[PDB]
């Protein structure tokens, strides 16, 4: 049990940054989505001007 | 889509597993046991306290005090003996 107890011993600490990490490099992607738009927006504009 | 948290829900866990039954019942068992054979008190006497430690302990446990008590009913009968026949 002393070893169940040890490997719990700083987890607590490590996961409350864990967390807040994880979740920031989630969504800080909207980010990317809302430069999508942007993206295909200028791709369709490359498309038809292309097509002229 | 959320972050997920089992690294910490060991507040309310600790209760349900099952060695915790075991831990618990050994930190009872092991608190009031005195360390060493300490509380011994070795010697006493009561006018036959003597008797048993020299002769009733685990160490000498030998048949002798039965012998003693057999030669007790050799001392007894036969002074009746001389009481009687």
């Amino acid at each position: 049990r002393i070893d169940s107890v040890s490997q719990l011993q700083n987890v607590a600490e490590t996961t409350k940054v864990l967390f807040d990490v994880s979740k920031e490099t989630v969504e800080l992607e909207s980010e990317a989505f809302e430069l999508k738009q942007k993206v295909e927006l200028a791709h369709e504009a490359k498309a038809v001007l292309d097509s002229w | 889509v959320s972050t997920l948290i089992p690294p910490k829900v060991v507040s309310s866990k600790n209760i349900g597993s099952a060695p915790n039954a075991k831990r618990i019942a050994n930190v009872v068992h092991f608190y009031k046991s005195l360390p060493q054979g300490p509380a011994p008190a070795i010697k006493a006497n009561t006018r036959l306290a003597r008797y048993k430690a020299k002769y009733f302990d685990g160490d000498n446990a030998s048949g002798k005090p039965l012998w003693h008590f057999a030669l007790g009913i050799i001392a007894f009968g036969y002074s009746m003996e001389y009481y009687f026949h």
